[PDB]
């Protein structure tokens, strides 16, 4: 088990950066839900 | 009105360019075509110290480049430095150009050279350190080319004479990062960099919340 | 109104607070499905942040 920042870098940061980028581009109506849905639809590409 | 975010990354502009220039799919490489014509980057800077690099990929005989900075009104069908809106550095003999006046500056540059482009636009235009344009060749400061420049927004800019090829690197990683000055990479102007900085700051905060700091 | 905010302020006012707490919870629990855990946290806790 890695340090905190290292652990998040290797698990969720890459996909999170992508979801935040889509969020900032499209400014969708329910951003928290939109971001949660984005993480689920794309989990496999980073899992 | 949706926020005018511009391009996610700093690239060579899609439409703010001479149509005869040949621009790569990744919009970081450009090839000249006949007489001098110009392309600006997709983001420009108004204040602070900023840096980018250009690599001369190929420069056959009888081709040339004038590289540097341009305000939005710089003429796209003229060499860079043709008018009051841009400042440039010429491959041939290292001349610096502004308002079509060429002045001795450095030795020439050419194929394989990696050139650096520094601009500083202090917040205080009266008692600040003074605005400056500085060119670098393969990591070596070539001196202050221009000072007390026209206030405005300055875009990284490339003008090419005939079929030479250059590639622009806005950062964040440079081949010869200057050792003598501080700066932000031009790539910080892409809204994708603002996203990356926002998350990087949040991650630092999370680390404080979870681990503390010593 | 909110579609007009600069990039960082837009994120400030939408997702950063829930992410700030959710990423800390994730970092402490270390569950075996990090991405889905985080997506779950967002959905379970959305109401206190919207």
């Amino acid at each position: 088990s890695l340090p905190t920042r290292a652990y998040l870098d290797q698990t969720v940061v890459p996909i999170l950066l992508q979801g935040l980028a889509v969020l900032a581009k499209e400014r969708p109506p329910n951003p928290i839900e939109f971001l949660a849905s984005y993480l689920l639809k794309n989990k496999a590409q980073f899992e | 009105a949706t926020y005018a975010m511009g391009s996610m990354r700093v690239l060579l502009a899609l439409h703010d360019r001479a149509p005869q220039l040949k621009i790569s799919d990744d919009r970081l490489t450009v090839v000249g075509e006949k007489g001098y014509s110009m392309v600006r980057a997709s983001h420009g800077v108004r204040k602070g110290a900023w840096y980018f690099e250009i690599t001369v990929d190929e420069m056959p005989p009888d081709t040339a480049a004038r590289l540097g900075w341009s305000q939005p009104l710089g003429n796209l069908q003229a060499p860079l430095g043709y008018d009051k809106f841009s400042y440039s550095w010429r491959s041939k003999k290292g001349t610096k150009f502004h308002q079509s006046i060429g002045k001795h500056y450095s030795s020439g540059y050419g194929q394989g050279d990696v050139l650096g482009f520094y601009i500083n636009l202090p917040e205080d235009t009266i008692s600040g350190r003074g605005s400056e344009i500085i060119f670098y060749k393969n990591g070596v400061n070539q001196g202050v080319a221009y000072k007390d420049i026209f206030e405005g927004v300055y875009f990284p800019a490339i003008s090419l004479y005939k079929s030479c090829t250059v590639s622009i690197n806005f950062g964040p990683c440079f081949k010869y990062p200057p050792k003598d000055l501080t700066y932000r990479p031009m790539s910080d102007m892409g809204w994708g960099a603002v996203v990356e900085h926002t998350l990087a700051d949040v991650l630092y905060h999370v680390e404080t919340e979870v681990d503390g700091r010593r």
